[PDB]
């Protein structure tokens, strides 16, 4: 409810409880409140913020996809009598999804991106901005779609530029960014050539430095496997 | 399949 | 604005929400459909039941996690406060379901199958309230669950065959009530064993459309009996 | 283990 007066440490503790309870909407709200306390986030805290909102929007995206498929199948069949209910319900889910994306983008703009000290956290938040514009782009139509795509591209490119200057090629944040930007190219921007070349370069450059911390090894190698899987799917 | 993006760690 | 949608459109949207795994929406649609004032079909009762059981199921699982953490901690105020918040939301949903059963669904008329189904559901949602209740209110809640289940049992024994899936599901849940809520393991085991045996004795008369469901409930009776003995 | 009640059909 009224989180402005709540102890920041209490909001983080409650976000962790909500995570254990698989209450991701609550978790997200707690982390929004924590962000709004106005301090920078730690690593753990970025992870909580990310997990919470990705679970919420993940659910909405999955539901949207089901409904869109039913809508399209219905319309294609073209029966004089079916279609209005699924359209309206798809629009309801879509509106809710857009609302969550707008919340995340608002927090990034109002609190997180400007206030980040270090390059690593700046890249993480710019990546997140790219991702939530990408989720808006999945459901956008027409001219709004073009603007949204441009916004995603701009955020990702800025992140990429920083990451190449400031972070090693095996850094999990740099890897996750490159993976997601390649997905943007393929799925959103209809640029398969760019997707494939970014994914291949990312994979190869990470492999070349793989011999250098065990603390990041599991995360980095998991992203490299997803790059490989995408490359197999795309070729 | 859809492409895979970065998961939850 | 559920009330501004036609009944057929509310049912259609409940089915869509089911496909999308959006159970809160599904429940809201089914509540609107109930409020149109027509009886529900079997299919439609199943939609209502699935929707609300999924919602409260999530709440119950979350409550159990938080309650466990709370109890381990006791062995700051945050876990109590958050457990209380989840608990209040769970009670809200149970109250919504119980309100609909009372205001619209439970009636003196209609076939025995639907009467027993709704009385069973009343017992279930009082049982979910009992899981979280502490104090004097707990005794009242337990009595309400018992009364609902017993009335359902009495109807089912007079009016329905022993292998009917609604009769079976009711007996299974009433046995769970005895074991987990009412501190009555002897009655739980006796009810489950009698239910199982009487159902198996008449299984050869059960229609094929009920076979899968009835056999699943009989398996759960067997598994509970193994757990309890 | 918790007792099992009737599942969703
Ligand atoms: C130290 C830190 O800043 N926090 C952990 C982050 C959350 C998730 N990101 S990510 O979205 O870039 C990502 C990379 C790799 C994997 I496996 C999952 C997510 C990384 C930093
Ligand atoms: C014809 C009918 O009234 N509808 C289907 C019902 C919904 C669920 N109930 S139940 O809660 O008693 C139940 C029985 C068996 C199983 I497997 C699951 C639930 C049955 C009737
Ligand atoms: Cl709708
Ligand atoms: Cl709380
Ligand atoms: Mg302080
Ligand atoms: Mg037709
Ligand atoms: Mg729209
Ligand atoms: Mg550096
Ligand atoms: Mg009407
Ligand atoms: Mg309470
Ligand atoms: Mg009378």
């Amino acid at each position: 409810g009224a989180m402005g007066s709540m102890e920041r440490a209490s909001l983080i503790q409650k976000a962790k409880l909500a995570e254990q309870a698989e209450r991701y909407e609550d978790m997200a709200a707690f982390m929004k409140g924590a962000v709004e306390k106005g301090e920078e986030l730690s690593c753990e805290e970025r992870n909580l913020l990310s997990v919470a909102y990705k679970n919420v929007v993940g659910g909405q995206r999955a539901a949207w996809r089901v409904l869109s498929s039913i809508e399209q199948k219905s319309n294609e069949e073209g029966s004089e009598e079916k279609g209005p209910e699924v359209r309206e319900y798809r629009e309801k889910v879509e509106t809710e999804l857009q609302g969550v994306c707008d919340t995340v983008l608002g927090l990034l703009d109002s609190h997180l991106i400007k206030e980040a000290g270090d390059a690593e956290s700046r890249v993480f938040y710019l990546k997140m901005k790219g991702d939530y514009y990408r989720y808006l782009a999945e459901v956008a139509t027409g001219d709004d779609k073009k603007r949204i795509i441009d916004s995603a591209r701009s955020a990702y490119q800025e992140a990429m530029d920083i990451s190449k200057k400031e972070m090693p090629p095996t850094n999990p944040i740099r890897l996750g960014l490159a993976l997601n930007f390649s997905v943007f190219h393929y799925e959103i921007a209809n640029s398969p050539e760019e997707a494939i070349s970014l994914a291949k370069t990312t994979f190869d450059e990470a492999m070349a430095d793989l011999h250098t911390s065990e603390d990041s090894y599991k995360d980095s190698t998991l992203i490299m496997q997803l790059l490989r899987d995408n490359l197999t799917l795309w070729t | 399949d859809r492409s895979s993006s970065a998961p939850n760690v």
